């Protein structure tokens, strides 16, 4: 059993540069990863940093795909003009990666929707993967732009135009912001001046905690097909809040008494979500709890009972059994230079609720304001688009808002 | 200011944070006690019958 | 001579059965009485492991008593169910069950006179419940005149592992009510509560629960493997406990169960076994029997005991609690005695009670099922695989008329 | 921003307020009735024995 | 044969009973690990009154420990003969009463006594023919007074045709540990007058003066007081465990000693009690035993019977003795001091003999006198209770927990009619 990982863009392969560092440091159990990867980007600067880095010999030279020139924060450019010449080479490699494989669980894609490469050719890669395989799962861990913290200007245009394909192509989509992670590193990790490297290190922790069930034998294992049923009650509602516990420094960890009861609680407070949204406004549709390390089924069982009996958070009226647990034996590993201390046990929670319906509504106004005056539209239209797909992507998010409001009732 | 006042009066009206769980757990335990008592009374009656 | 073949399905079934073959192998070993009655479980054990995830099979060969199974009996898929009953019953079963039927037929015809088959599985998972369910159906149409046992764990809202537990439980019981001869209903809530109260464990991992279920399974088939003052095989108990052909869901208890701190402070007598046996806090199901009546009851005893004490004690427990038993059946209790105790004890006991309080669980699940099925949550992962809408309606109907006949006879 | 923060806390406080459990109070009431019925049932049986 | 279960409540009850099971086990020859090592057949034939053979010579005491604090229970299993009790018999709360009788009778009682009753019910049905129940508790504490009180009331409603003993220490103004002692005493006794079959009045003053003058001890810790109380309790039940020339069970003494149904509070003494300087200089005769027995200072209650008259009196003698000496001694001590005995009952003293002494002594005795002087104690606490209640001091923990004003008025009224009916019958 193996699962291969695709990384797109400046954000994608930097996340991968930390994720693969953790995989090699963690390791027959290796068979699911050893790498079965592909980096691809339009700007050669970040890929060729890997080609000369410490992991020169680790990656086969062909694997590291690199175009000639960047899409430059332009969804249309990275989806219609420049994507068309590189995407064919990428997926015609990924095929022979799958032919190397025999028991493919799925693919997992890493991209940020704000940019052009992460968004544009992300969706383009996804569309040819869906028509080629269809049944095989493709987990997409995307990075959406934050409400108030922002680096680009045209990112609302990109985020809406990317989402229109992220609905019906990916199977399980995990949101991740930058402000929420910045807040996590500021609050729990007490790092007052964080950079992208620290963000990517703890993103890898989440990925590792949800594939450790395939790699190592636990008391209750869970495959990628399991998330497919247990968390998405409707074919078009797959957008997951993420959380992790205990995110804790090296000194505080020894002082505190980490156990199963309190980390099940800590994984539920909005002070520890990976996406800037308040689930107090929403109702939980389903929850999924990956437990790693020193876990007996009793205290995880007792912990979900206390959550259900609390009234600070509510569930939908549909699910009395609104949980999916999972226990694995091997504890989480640490990276030298990393900030997370060694813990006997950790919890990665992936939920689904209606709080996500707020982020789309928040997104709508920013896109709406700019589009009404036709700001920046001339860049995308001359690239090959029209006014049709702007308006039609707009009404797709309008439908999604009504959808969440209907299901939440 | 008006919202703050409503917050304080609602805060006093909940009767504390831990209040809801105690009242809930007390009535549940009360359910168990009546069930236990009912069994012993049944036993006496059926013993009397024989 | 009389034969019981073993089938283990799913992760739950495999780990329970591994502990089960540990205790039976240890039971059959000084005494020559142990050698005369090993054909019932041996030829290597007469077992068939069956799953879809290789981790469970590797986990079986890793642990001790894992090198005694015949590798040909490891009939086994590769893709996995994913807690999808439709996958466990329509897609993945369709190519693995043919193989299991080959090996089961070889293990059945290897012996002379079958007594029955013995299946251990779950009702919440997909590859355990669904495939084992389809397996049971294939077995019933080929061998109709043979016995059948299914130790099935039922999910509770208090022990809620997965989200689609009701969708699987309701469908699974829809097949059990026609296929299996009788079933012994188990659950994890009662098991965890038993290890808290009576056993007083602080860290009850699955090894302990599986050890408890194993003691029950060893206890029900002791009469075949050992001589007794009053013998009762599987067919004898079935006719004494089942008044109507669809009323065959039982609750189980095992005795004696005491914490290791109090093992030497207690006495071991038949009155002392009966007080703990009829204790409502000692059932291994979350169905309080004092919420209804008993149709019938059975107690299987092991050890050198005076039969008079057995009969007079059972008469006492029927006279004292006279409201909890059915009226149109006097002397509701069947009893049996075997002379060989389990290893480490002097005198043991096994209780099987067919009560009408079990209708609480079936009704207790239907409201969760109706909650989800009203607005069609999680339905497409079952529908798009081959199931249609009328299957859930049929499953719901059988749940409703089942609790009605318990309510009727109650 | 501070008004929204205060408003969420009020909504949380209103959610927490203990609410009467109808499905459980009626159970308690029904249990007491059966208990009282058995007491009167018991006294007639004791009379019969004498 | 006839079986007595043991119930210990609160800190005072738990520690009293710990020394009790040690002394009893020594009498029957059971080592602290719980196995039999005796020699005579007379020890093995009557251990069913207090123990149950478990498996392979394991004899466990038929006792139930019950309180509200973990410190007492842990202090039991720590000391020797602490490993003999069955751990299931440790019915046990966690929060505590805090010397608040309402918390012991209305707040915390409602959640523990049901559990206590399950263990007590199991110990009653574990035996065949109950002789009675044996409860050791205090009257000034909360968890001993209130908890044990409600237990006594419920038990008498379940098993009414069975005997019942309550060994209770009472508070006195000179030995005053708690401040609300009168509130606890008068309400507790108000329940004992209508529930208990017979009660044995104890108090700490008498225990202190016994260890001062008679025993002549220098550092009398609570272990010695509990040692004294245990000898008396073993004496009241020696008739059930050993044969003799004149046996007297619990029922025989109660029906013979209690002339009127509400007047069942007794004064106790024990003989012999001698210091190590005089244990060599003494003799062991029935008259020597009798005068030290009927002595005023030797009463194990601080209520001098010579301030009043004796209604009835009882003697339980242990050891090889001649019954003529028994009967003639009771006749002589009644003829010289003729005014101290009630008149409209001739032969106010019942006596019995058992042929097995306590280990280490040649001949002992135990006195149980139902005198009329006990009304002093009821007035001594009644006026203190009325003094406090007429200004409602310390009342809000009582009235705020469930008591009303009429309960205290009921307590005074029952208090006042009992001291008035003692005054009539004297
Ligand atoms: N978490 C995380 N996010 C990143 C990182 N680098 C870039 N991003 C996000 O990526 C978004 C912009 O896309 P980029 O990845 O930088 O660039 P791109 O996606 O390759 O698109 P082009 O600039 O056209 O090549 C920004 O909003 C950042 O939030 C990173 O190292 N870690
Ligand atoms: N007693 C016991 N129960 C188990 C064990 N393993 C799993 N379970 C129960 O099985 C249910 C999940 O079964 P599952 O693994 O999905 O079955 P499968 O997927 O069909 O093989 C849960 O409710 C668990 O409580 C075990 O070793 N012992
Ligand atoms: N004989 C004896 N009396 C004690 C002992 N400990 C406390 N007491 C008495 O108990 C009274 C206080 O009662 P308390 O121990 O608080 O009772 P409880 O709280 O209900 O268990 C005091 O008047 C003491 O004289 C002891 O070890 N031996
Ligand atoms: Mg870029």
């Amino acid at each position: 059993r193996e699962v291969i990982s695709i990384h797109i863009g400046q954000a994608g392969i930097q996340v991968g540069n930390a994720c693969w560092e953790l995989y090699c440091l963690e390791h027959d159990a290796f068979n699911t990863f050893f790498p079965r990867c592909i980096f691809l980007d339009l700007e050669p600067t970040v890929v060729d940093e890997v080609r000369t880095g410490t992991y020169r010999q680790l990656f086969h030279p062909e694997q590291l795909i690199s175009g000639k020139e960047d899409a430059a924060n332009n969804f249309a450019r990275g989806h219609y003009t420049i994507g068309k010449e590189i995407v064919d080479l990428a997926l015609d490699r990924i095929r022979k990666l799958a032919d190397n494989c025999t028991g493919l669980q799925g693919f997992l894609v890493f991209n940020a929707v704000g940019g052009g490469t992460g968004s544009g050719l992300g969706s383009l890669l996804l569309e040819r993967l869906s028509v080629d395989y269809g049944k095989k799962s493709k987990l997409g861990f995307t990075v959406y732009p934050s409400p108030q913290v922002s680096t680009a200007v045209v990112e609302p245009y990109n985020s809406v135009l990317s989402t229109h394909s992220l609905l019906e192509h990916t199977d399980v989509a995990v949101m991740l912001d930058n402000e929420a992670i910045y807040d996590i590193c500021r609050r729990s990790l007490d790092i007052e001046r964080p950079t992208y490297t620290n963000l990517n290190r703890l993103i890898a922790q989440v990925i590792s905690s949800l594939t450790a069930s395939l790699r190592f034998d636990g008391a209750l294992n869970v495959d990628i097909t399991e998330f497919q049923t247990n968390l998405v009650p409707y074919p078009r509602i797959h957008f997951m809040l993420s959380s992790y516990a205990p995110i804790i420094s090296a000194e505080k960890a020894y002082h505190e008494q980490l156990s199963v009861a309190e980390i099940t609680n800590a994984a539920f407070e909005p002070a520890s979500m990976m996406v800037k949204c308040d689930p107090r406004h929403g109702k939980y549709m389903a929850c999924c709890l990956m437990y790693r390390g020193d876990v007996v089924p009793k205290d995880v069982n007792a912990s979900v009972a206390t959550i259900k009996t609390k009234r600070t958070i509510q569930f939908v009226d549909w699910c009395p059994t609104g949980f999916k647990c999972g226990i694995n034996y091997q504890p989480p590993t640490v990276v030298p230079g990393g900030d997370l201390a060694k813990v006997q046990r950790a919890v990665c929670m992936i939920s689904n609720s209606t709080a996500i319906g707020e982020i789309f509504s928040r997104l709508d106004h920013k896109f709406d304001l700019m589009y009404a005056k036709r700001a920046f539209v001339h860049w995308y239209v001359g690239e090959g688009m029209e006014e049709g797909e702007f308006s039609e992507a707009r009404e797709d998010l309008a439908a999604l808002e009504k959808d969440f409001e209907e299901v939440g009732a | 200011s008006e919202m703050g006042s409503t917050l304080t009066t609602t805060r006093n009206n909940m009767g504390g944070i831990f209040s809801a769980k105690e009242q809930s757990t007390a009535v549940q335990k009360r359910i168990k006690l009546l069930e236990n008592r009912l069994e012993k009374a049944y036993v006496k009656y059926n013993q009397s019958i024989t | 001579m009389r034969e019981i073949v073993h089938i283990q399905g799913g992760q739950c079934g495999n780990q329970i059965g591994a502990k089960f073959w540990e205790v039976v192998s240890d039971e059959h070993g000084d005494s020559d009485l142990q050698l005369e009655r090993i054909n019932v479980y041996f030829n290597v054990p007469r077992a068939i492991l069956m799953d879809l995830e290789p981790g469970t099979m590797d986990s079986v060969r890793s642990g001790p008593y894992g090198q005694i199974f015949r590798p040909d009996n490891f009939v086994f898929g590769q893709t996995g169910a994913g807690n999808n009953w439709a996958k466990g019953h329509y897609t993945e079963g369709a190519e693995l069950i043919d193989s299991v039927l080959d090996v089961v037929r070889k293990e059945a015809e290897s012996c002379d006179c079958l007594q029955g088959f013995q299946v251990c599985h779950s009702l919440g998972g997909g590859t355990g419940s669904g495939m084992g369910t389809l397996l049971i159906s294939k077995i019933r149409e080929e061998y109709p005149d043979r016995m059948m046992l299914t130790f099935s764990v039922v999910p509770s809202p208090k022990v809620s592992d997965t989200v689609v537990e009701p969708y699987n439980a309701t469908l699974s019981v829809h097949q059990l009510v026609e296929n299996a001869d009788e079933c012994m209903v188990l659950d994890n809530e009662a098991l965890y509560d038993i290890c808290f109260r009576t056993l007083k464990l602080t860290t009850p991992t699955f090894g302990d629960l599986n050890h408890l279920i194993s003691a029950v399974m060893s206890g029900i088939t002791c009469c075949l493997r050992f001589p007794g003052q009053l013998n009762a095989d599987l067919r004898k108990l079935a006719v004494n406990l089942i008044p109507f052909p669809r009323l065959h869901f039982f609750m189980v208890g095992f005795t004696p169960l005491t914490s290791r701190g109090s093992q030497q402070y207690r006495a071991l007598t038949v009155p002392e076994l009966t007080q703990q046996m009829w204790d409502a806090k000692n059932m291994m199901c979350a169905a309080d029997p004092r919420h209804g009546r008993y149709l019938t009851a059975s107690a299987l005893f092991r050890g050198r005991m005076s039969t008079k004490e057995v009969d007079e004690q059972m008469l006492n427990v029927q006279n004292k609690n006279s409201s909890y038993f059915v009226e149109w059946i006097p002397n509701n209790v069947k009893s049996s005695v075997c002379d060989i105790p389990p290893k480490g004890l002097k005198m043991s006991a096994t209780f099987i009670g067919n009560s009408t309080a079990i209708q609480e669980m079936f009704k207790r699940v239907s409201e969760q099922f109706t909650a989800m099925f009203r607005r069609k949550a999680f339905l497409h992962w079952y529908t798009g695989e081959g199931m249609d809408e009328m299957e859930f309606t049929e499953a719901e109907s059988n749940m409703n008329d089942l609790v009605s006949e318990y309510q009727q006879y109650q | 921003n501070v008004l929204n923060k205060q408003r969420d806390d009020t909504t949380d406080a209103s959610r927490l307020t203990p609410g009467e459990l109808s499905e459980e109070q009626a159970y308690i009431q029904q249990l007491q009735d059966e208990m009282k019925q058995i007491d009167e049932e018991l006294v007639e049986a004791e009379a019969k024995n004498r």
